[PDB]
């Protein structure tokens, strides 16, 4: 058919040149060219077309005079050959080389018929993605965007993307050309909104610094508005992140490379709010709350918002650590005014302090050392009144370090020394500055003991170890604006668009080890020789003797009020507070703990004293107990020297090795093993390498002759060694590692066994043991959890986590084990999440990302996790779903749910299997609850279950529970949305059974009873009345009621009790009796196969982590977000428009007006699962939309319903027009899906 | 003989049926007169809700009992 | 008050209205004051292509609302 | 509305979509109905490729419209 075909497709070529004798029939000639190669492939095109002679006929119609009026023409031809180099890739530059571009523009320059221009704009652009620079050579590029208002949305968009794939190959010599597009790309990226637009025009505004910071007259090209903008583009949420890093990339070298308008980024625009919004946008509360917040704040945010701060401001005197040198700098004499200037400075100062203590990376810790030190020298005595405060504690935090840097062989690790070094610099200017304001505060709070530690640190620290051993003080200021284009990057298949070259910005200057100690000991010295100059203190001892003279009443709680009212008057002030070094300096922490420990009171008495004082400075109480222990903390975060940062390229990482069993095989193999994988898995790469004996060989792997068992991970016990050891962990990449190592699937048994071995690490805490105590103590008090998080714990455990090669080599330090179990309070919850996922969920499940490409290519192969469908019926959904565990019980896949002889699939079975099973667990026929007891089936109270009867038969009501445990188990693995309801008590009892060495039912007995009553207040009140007159025996035996359980009079608390009645012989027993069945002996039976079946997906003891009442939350109790605010800001809308529209506005204002009963019928036919996901509606994916609905036939939609795709995730939205009518119908509609 | 269906906002349809008419041959005749299609289409009487296999008189409905119209959703 | 029209050519007509009257009043409004008839008329406002149905206050068109008008062959 | 999308071995599709779908939507559409990914997929109707920028307004397309698919060749 080609040569047969030939004989037209060359005649309408030879139509194309004779265009000009023939203006009509190449109309067709070309339509029906372009019309066949669209719908062919290229390798039979390219055969064929002699594609030089057409782009030469293409030009020679675009070009010729005949027929420019051949507007029906020029369409055509565009259009033709835009299909022809699409098709053909390499025909693109074919065009270029007879000035297609030059010719394309002139359509442009002048057109009264559009239908042309959004076809000359759609092609061009195409070009643009491969010959950028030549685009950009003719240098008439602002034709392209004259005519933006007139192009609907696709041509509007693809008018930018040409310019900026034109404005990202710029070089030196193409200054005027940017100039020629500046004032036309200004005010439509000063008023644009779309996306895929705004994505555009950032990216090349990046290219233009990219190339042209080092062309003069670079000042006026970025003019007030474009900064302007620029500034308040970060302001607004809806920006993602990509974006939010590009634009401080540009942001922070037009503030480097001149002076002129980075005086005007602090002078005419507001930098603070520029910082504060960014940061909230991550919050959870709207009453932020700073502390929080920048917790969940992204570190790649982080470095940026505080490597532009820096750069805004000048060096400072002694550039230790900054490596700048720019001339337009020394111009600090300029203090006009006290508030448009300083103003920045004193509340500036409360941010980054703060951005600091939150965060962890070595980056950002330079960082913002470095602007503070750069800042504060600006400031003066007037200035510095109001920050005294806040860096006396930020510098007593930073050079308290001094544990950490000491290592197991006794060495030292520079990263932080540098640390050290910075902050002894940032004190002595302050000391050197503001004397008089500091000596008080770095006093109280104890520095100068410690900058005295550490002048004998650095002291004891040897020197020796030189290479180039001839060190003089004096080696200054090498290289320091030779370092900011040694590494800017940037010096076929086509794109999405043209990157821009990436700018690597270096301030930093690399320390070398005998540096960072010639500048330490002077640094020591100096604040020493600076460092020549209440009773409280005293009184603090005297409270110290108080409490450990044991001659002090401690058994009433007349005793325990007169405890602490001393100590509330010791502790605070009127004026300020005891620091955290005071609090453990004279052992009053100590003295706290051995009275809390020793005393034989109950814990309910001691709380209910504690309660009784400290009524309203909990908080007060707890800042101190926190930076007490941010100070003690001693744990060093573990490192494995990673070449790939923190990121799914650090899962791709291999190691060479030659394994040596402790032929040549076990002695000396060299082969790239990953370092992500367990011991088990490491079994699992020998046998694969194998490719047998090999596969049985389960080694004891004595790695430097350690017998450690098979959890470990493939450098996990190495890892531990070189732990131990502690030597240089970057040669660790480098080195032949010598591996010395001795000698149900069908699920499969997931490989969570990382800690069967690794739960009981019972690490020392140090002299931080009490305060860990006693804020056990005051979290036992049932009290809120507002500042029990502690802010630099969070950041160290955050930091651990974010290294995926040290989460994946399950040798997580025993440090973090230790305190998530034991105090998981001091952590937010979604660091406690994450930590559980991780710890929990096996490498399947870990090393899978959901972290935010070819970096996982080679880890998705080993760590993928699998679909496993699950037939089932209607109608049987909860029998065949108890079998469903004994087959597919504890297996790694994700769950997948069928519903035979139907075709609709996906989530939405998934979601309607669990959800309708778990009310299935709410019925009264089960004799599974406490179904009040004093109509239906359905139980529709709070759930707890009922004591056993000793006598009846009870072999289902077990069973039961331990399918409804790994029911529970299983949801939490897959991030399921159940909507089951339980009670806080039915998870305290538990956490305290699986808790090792406590008593699942409280000793004491007025906790139980106050435990109690959120179960059931009628036996409640019941029991405290017994106990209350249990010496008024004639009201005893009023009651005459006998040792049969309350409620179920059919089960006897003894035997014989049935017919002894309540008197005050055995009133105790009684209590005893019914406190123990009704919670304990009698339901316990219930919970020691609960957590049987619990274990069999993934063990209990993870769990402790979390708290009762944020499980019952996360089980189907946590009330959702409907607010007018939090809603729309969910929505995404589009097409109509969201404006205005009428329609919008009353459909959101109905949604907020539902009762509990609407929400969770109009959520279970919206979504499938009767209940919101985790954390709002930012967790659905994707996002809930609203889209136009049109009317057909001609009936009004004002009687029509909202219209779903059943895909959503979403909704369609038909023009309803009275609100009376819209209520009727979203009810009808949800009331009429159930 | 004709039967009653009302639209879900005061305008009501009648129509020329049958005891031997189904429950799709109404909702075909419904599409040839209004024009909804029948996917979009949900017969309603006395609450529950209609399947549309059945016929007119399988149900045992009324000669002129008002069996309730919705245009549903997905 | 009253809005402003813009061309393809550049040219800038006036307009004598209040915040009411339809699409299709103004389009039949261009065509007695220009003779362009409504099928060979486009109208472009905010970067979105507007609808005839619809009314210029749904739009939110206030006094001086420079819009644009638009020629197509359709043109498929 | 109701239109048709035809493979380049006859196996014609059917989607319920509206003018009011951009173009893109109705290609994450045929991203879910079958498992080609967008990128390897080109419209084609009156001879004209459909981008997916603009809407089914735009390029004038109605009911019963029988377009073609294109399986890029990337």
């Amino acid at each position: 058919e080609s040569s047969a075909r030939n004989e037209r497709i060359s005649k309408l070529i030879e139509n194309t040149g004779n265009a000009s004798e023939d203006p009509y029939i190449a109309m067709e000639s070309l339509k029906e060219l372009s019309e066949n190669i669209l719908m062919m492939n290229q390798m039979v095109v390219d055969r064929i077309i002699p594609m030089e002679t057409l782009i030469g006929n293409i030009a020679a119609i675009l070009s010729d005079k005949i027929l420019r009026e051949e507007l029906e023409l020029q369409m055509q031809a565009c259009r033709c050959m835009y299909n022809l180099f699409e098709v053909c890739p390499e025909s693109i530059s074919i065009a270029v080389d007879e000035h297609v571009i030059p010719i394309l523009q002139g359509k442009l320059v002048e057109i009264s018929y559009i239908d042309l221009a959004e076809q000359v704009l759609e092609t061009v652009e195409y070009i643009s993605r491969v010959h950028g620079r030549d685009i950009l050579k003719t240098g008439q590029l602002s034709i392209y965007v004259q005519f933006f208002d007139f192009l609907t949305i696709h041509a509007q968009r693809k008018a930018i993307a040409i310019v900026s794939n034109a404005c990202s190959s710029i070089r030196t010599d193409d200054f005027k050309t940017i100039v020629e597009v500046l004032p036309t790309l200004k005010p439509i990226f000063s008023n644009a909104t779309d996306q895929p637009i705004l994505t555009r025009l950032v990216n090349a505004m990046y290219g233009i610094c990219g190339a042209l910071h080092g062309v003069d007259k670079f000042e006026t090209l970025f003019s007030l508005d474009l900064i302007e903008r620029i500034v308040q583009l970060v302001s607004i949420q809806d920006t993602p992140l990509e974006n939010k890093l590009k634009c401080l990339d540009i942001l922070t070298v037009l503030a480097m490379s001149s002076d002129v308008l980075s005086r005007e980024l602090r002078e005419k625009t507001d930098i603070v709010d520029m910082a504060t919004r960014s940061f909230q946008h991550y919050s959870k509360s709207p009453n932020a709350g700073l502390h929080e917040t920048l917790i969940y704040v992204p570190n790649s945010l982080l470095i940026s918002i505080s490597r532009f701060i820096v750069v805004l401001f000048p060096p400072e005197d002694e550039r230790i650590l900054s490596a700048d040198k720019y001339t337009g700098n020394s111009d600090r004499g300029v203090i006009s005014n006290q508030e448009k200037f300083d103003s920045l400075v004193q509340c500036l100062i409360p941010i980054l302090v703060e951005i600091y203590t939150n965060a962890a990376d070595f980056d950002v810790r330079r960082y913002v050392l470095i602007a503070l030190l750069r800042v504060v020298s600006c400031i003066n005595n007037s200035t510095a009144k109001a920050i005294n405060d806040q860096l006396i504690k930020l510098i007593g935090s930073i050079l308290a370090q001094k544990e950490t840097a000491s290592n197991a062989n006794g060495t030292y690790s520079s990263e932080a020394g540098t640390l050290l070094v910075g902050g002894l610099s940032l004190l002595d200017l302050i000391c050197k500055k503001f004397s008089e304001l500091f000596f008080p505060s770095i006093k109280r709070e104890g520095i100068f003991d410690l900058v005295k530690d550490l002048s004998v640190d650095f002291n004891n620290i040897d020197l020796k170890e030189d290479g180039n051993e001839n060190i003089s003080l004096s080696d200054e200021e090498g290289d320091l604006h030779s370092s900011i284009e040694e590494c800017d990057e940037g010096d076929m298949e086509i794109p999405d668009s043209v990157k821009p070259k990436k700018i690597s910005i270096h301030i930093f200057r690399t320390l070398s080890l005998a540096y960072i100690k010639n500048k330490g000991v002077n640094l020591v010295n100096r604040v020493l020789s600076q460092m020549n100059v209440t009773e409280e203190l005293h009184q603090i001892e005297g409270v110290v003797s108080i409490l450990e003279n044991p001659s002090t009443p401690d058994k009433t709680e007349e005793d325990w009020k007169g405890i602490w009212s001393v100590l509330k008057k010791c502790i605070f002030h009127e004026d300020f507070d005891v620091s955290g070094f005071e609090f453990t300096s004279t052992g009053l922490a100590s003295s706290i703990t051995k009275r809390i420990t020793s005393s034989t009171v109950s814990h309910f008495i001691l709380a209910k004293s504690f309660l009784e004082v400290f009524e309203d400075c909990i908080d007060r109480f707890l800042e101190i107990l926190q930076s007490a222990l941010t100070r003690l903390e001693n744990f060093s975060i573990v490192d494995c020297g990673l070449h790939d940062g923190g990121g799914v390229s650090s899962l791709a990482k291999e190691i060479k090795i030659k394994l040596v069993y402790d032929g040549t095989d076990l002695s000396s193999t060299i082969v790239s093993v990953h370092c992500i994988a367990s011991f088990t898995s490491l079994n699992e790469f020998l046998r694969h390498r194998m490719v047998d004996h090999m596969r049985k060989k389960n080694f004891d792997f004595f790695y430097d002759n350690e017998k450690v068992d098979m959890e470990s991970t493939v450098f996990g016990v190495i890892f531990n060694t070189f732990v131990r050891r502690n030597r240089d962990l970057k040669t660790l990449w480098d080195d032949t590692h010598t591996i010395k190592f001795c000698k149900e699937a069908n699920e499969g048994k997931k490989l969570r066994d990382f800690y069967k071995k690794r739960e009981f690490a019972q690490v020392d805490t140090g002299s931080s043991a009490d305060i860990l105590t006693l804020l056990d103590f005051l979290h036992s008090c049932g009290v809120k959890s507002d500042s029990f998080i502690n802010s630099k714990l969070s950041a160290k455990l955050a930091r651990q986590l974010d290294e995926p090669l040290v989460v994946a080599s399950g040798a997580l330090p025993d440090w973090s084990l230790f305190l998530t179990r034991r105090f998981p309070f001091l952590f937010p919850f979604d660091t406690r999440m994450l930590f559980l996922q991780c710890t929990s969920f096996g490498y399947g499940r870990l090393i899978q990302l959901w972290k935010n490409l070819r970096n996982d290519e080679a880890l998705q192969q080993l760590g993928r996790i699998t679909r496993r469908k699950l037939r089932i019926s209607r109608k049987t959904i909860f029998a065949t779903g108890l079998k469903i565990l004994s087959k597919y019980g504890s297996s790694p896949d994700v769950l997948e749910i069928e519903y035979q002889e139907e075709a609709g699939t996906g989530l939405g079975p998934t979601l309607e299997f669990y959800s309708v099973v778990s009310k299935y667990f709410a019925r009264k026929s089960l004799n599974m609850w406490r179904c009040n007891s004093y109509t239906d089936d359905y139980i529709t109270t709070l759930l707890f279950p009922e004591p056993l009867n000793p006598f009846s038969n009870n072999e289902k009501v077990i069973e039961l529970f331990g399918y409804l445990g790994t029911f529970v188990a299983r949801s939490l693995l897959d991030n399921r949305i159940l909507d089951f309801r339980f009670s806080k008590v039915f998870f305290e009892l538990l956490h305290r059974m699986s808790t090792p060495n406590v008593t699942t039912v409280p000793s004491d007995v007025e906790t139980c009873l106050l435990m109690i009553e959120l179960v059931d207040p009628l036996l409640a009140k019941s029991l405290k009345y017994i106990v209350a007159n249990k010496d008024d025996n004639m009201t005893l035996e009023s009651l005459s009621l006998t040792f049969t359980v309350p409620g179920n009079d059919d089960i006897e608390l003894i035997p014989g009790g049935c017919n002894k009645s309540l008197n005050s012989s055995n009133v105790e027993e009684y209590i005893h009796g019914v406190i123990d069945q009704i919670l304990g002996k009698g339901i316990e039976k219930q919970l020691k196969a609960f957590i049987e079946g619990f274990s069999k997906v993934f063990s209990y003891e993870r769990m402790l982590i979390l708290f009762p009442d944020e499980l019952v939350d996360i089980f189907g109790r946590v009330e959702e977000d409907w607010s007018m605010a939090t809603l729309y800001t969910n929505l995404n809308a589009e097409h109509g428009y969201t404006m205005d529209s009428s329609i919008i506005h009353d459909f959101i204002s109905i949604i907020s007006a539902f009762g509990k009963h609407e929400r969770r019928l109009f959520l279970q036919f919206l979504t499938g699962s009767p209940k919101l996901p985790i954390g709002g509606f930012k967790s659905l994916n994707p996002k809930f939309t609203v889209v136009l609905k049109h009317a057909e036939d001609g009936l009004t939609a004002d009687e029509y319903l909202p219209s779903v795709m059943t895909c959503a995730n979403y909704l369609k939205l038909p023009k309803y027009t009275s609100k009376d009518i819209m209520r009727s119908r979203l009810c009808q509609a949800i009331e009429e899906g159930a | 003989m004709q039967i009653f269906v009302k639209t879900l906002t005061g305008k009501t349809i009648t129509l020329e049926v049958e005891p031997s008419d189904t429950i799709e041959n109404v909702k075909a005749k419904i599409q040839d007169k209004e024009g909804i299609p029948p996917d979009q289409q949900r017969l309603i009487f006395a609450g529950k809700q209609l399947e549309d296999g059945r016929t007119l008189s399988d149900y045992n409905i009324q000669k002129e009992s008002t069996l309730h119209l919705v245009l549903r959703l997905r």
